[PDB]
């Protein structure tokens, strides 16, 4: 399902920051989605960002209380199974073109590794 | 009070994507995802598109923007049907509220997503 | 014989948007339409669409209501021998080419089910 | 499963000429680099093309009979995600990209299957 | 004799277009018909070209509603048989340097085929 | 808005024929079909036409035309007596409303139709 | 059949003096690539010249007699389709141009007459 | 209307003879009638005329003349003791109702009938 981001959005010194103007765009032809389909959220008081967040890729931008242009943090990928309750630092970190390769390159060898130990105990075994 | 064109750049506006490109390889393959935004900006002609000389005479159409928005030399701006990479001859008056830059049409097909 | 495209344009969000108008313009004259013949479609309310396209190929843009100039949504190769009842979106991925990041997204995906699968039988046989 | 290709010569493959033909060379990674296979294919009346396609790197090229040369249509990569029915013109825009190294990490759902079969096969003792 | 084309132009929306400007030009020194030579003929209700041309090599550009230029959609030739009730598009698909030298290839080979075969079954027959 | 400096062109126009070439090839043979129309211009001199040293001494005579017109590189323009290649020098304004271009005489006879 | 260029030579070609002299020679592709043969002739009073020419490719040059060299005035290609009666100067305007590949399609008539022969030589047999 | 800097050349002229060689030769030997017409004109020098250097020293006095008549390269224009070549920088306003040229002294004796 569209997985839903919740998190609070805490300045560098333990004060949170209400009036953060969130952007995210979509990049890809998407179910139900569009390319360079653009939208805004603003979080509520205590600097609680939560919202949910339709799947595919899509970047996204931070405007702080008042700035000329727009600081980009990164470009999540959300697919049909990722953790529903998550903060959107985790988000980014474990959804990037540069991530997901490295993630799924270490899978790949997790699983690998776990075939040979399996295959090595059936020989041991027999 | 430094000296700001910007309100001096709106009038001759026009629309235009700007993209950049950050290249992904895994064993030396190359990927790139793309980064596309819809940008102020304004376009005049740059080098008066000539025709050059080879093995096979070719042409690449040089456009030079302005905009309020930052543009580093690795990113392309497309306006009518082929994005121009921003090459040459720009220039940063940011702390003058814009920024310039020729540009040079990559006849490669304009990078959508990729 | 011509096809024709129902669906609702969420916004990334999760958010529908009554303002988008799509437009497509022919690729190469076909039967009955012409070369460049441009055509705009508005959205109606709920974010949802519901329009006949005829077949032939075209350049598909959109713009959204808060938006100055076209997006670059694709372009599709629509024919006969296609599903008549079909969105928007599934007849642009059907007709261009899948996004990178998508398929990579699978890839991990795939990748992910198939490891957690050899874990749980190293731990079956162990 | 091996798909299937079938459509009207349309578009920007030119006229429905009844006597069109296409050619597909496959390059099947043989031993060391790959080895290429010819196949040449010919259109009933109509200009209509109607024919199963094995899975991997094929390139596409048309050319008419009595025609000088051929037409590069272009490369493209069936895998084992394609539509089945589908028109040529529309596959031909699912060209190759350079995804095929990631792709070669869907070797994990094989080790996976391997270390099941192990599995399966070590338990039955008792 | 000097043929007739009859069609509806159709907006890739199934929508007809009424106020078409369509501009045929002659640029061959051809019987009763000079270079260079222009005319303009405008679309009935309900999208509906209909019109006599003279025969000859004559280039035709579009003007939509409203446009600055001229659209061209490519070069018609037309002989003193050729099919009289026809649709424009079939008319340029089936006439124009590219497709008229391509379409004389493929006769030639059908031709040089039928000519090879009549020559083996008669050699069959003595 | 966009300046448009096509109202400041009108003045000074000359009727002009503008061609292209497409050129159709059969088992390597050149055929050169064309396409020519009668457009808008005006015209000066782009390069004071010299004359260059040689084997044999030989000049190509300069225009540079603006039109409201488009005007790709590949397409000849012909004014009194001898069409120009549209190679160098030129810059669309196009958004602006015109475009211009150099000329080169080609020392071929005039493609009237081939 | 042959044709027969007759006319009084003029203009461009020169006055018509009573001793000029044309030649013609003649690019027939003999066996590799050509054989080039000559034939020199000369006017009558008043400038008149009177001459069968055989049909293909041409070139014609011109120059009087005691003169110290020829004039270039140009190649021709005679085809099946030229007027018979006609002065030099206007068969000079018809020159050769690269058409020829395409008249070599003209085999299929030759074809077609084969296969004509053909058929009425099976049949007799009954 | 084209404009015409016709009548913004009158005052400035001077008289003039326009001279253009056809060659004429049989056998390969060289002969050179001559075509010679009074013409209206006005010079102004060209290339500040210099002295370059080489075995022997040598200079050729440049002069670029403007006038209401036409003039190809290939014709030369006496004005005071030496014709001059009609060969570089020149261009033609024909349209607009005049043309210009550079021009190289020759410096064997002035062609005046052969």
């Amino acid at each position: 399902m569209s997985i839903q981001v919740t998190g609070i959005i805490e300045g560098p010194l333990g004060t949170p920051s209400p009036g953060i103007t969130i952007r995210v765009v979509s990049k890809i032809s998407y179910r139900n989605t569009y390319r360079l389909s653009t939208e805004d959220y603003v979080t509520t008081t205590g600097g609680a960002y939560d919202f949910q967040l339709n799947e595919g890729f899509h970047k996204i931008l931070i405007r702080y209380r008042g700035a000329s242009s727009f600081t980009k943090l990164g470009d999540v990928s959300v697919s049909d199974q990722t953790p529903s309750p998550i903060t959107l630092i985790n988000l980014l970190e474990s959804s990037s073109p540069k991530a997901l390769v490295v993630k799924l390159q270490e899978l790949a060898d997790e699983a690998s590794e776990s075939a040979q130990s399996a295959s090595d105990d059936a020989d041991q075994v027999t | 009070m430094l000296p700001n064109m910007r309100s001096a750049l709106k009038m001759f506006e026009q629309s235009v994507l700007l993209k950049s490109v950050e290249t992904i390889r895994v064993d030396f393959v190359d990927d790139i995802i793309i980064t596309a935004t819809p940008i102020r900006a304004v376009v005049q002609v740059a080098d008066k598109k000539k025709l050059n000389l080879d093995s096979l005479d070719w042409s690449k159409q040089y456009i030079w923007v302005h905009s309020g928005s930052k543009m580093e030399i690795g990113q392309f701006i497309e306006w009518h049907g082929k994005d121009f990479k921003l090459v040459a001859a720009g220039d940063d008056y940011s702390d003058y509220g814009y920024n310039a830059w020729y540009g040079e049409e990559t006849l490669k097909p304009v990078l959508v997503s990729s």
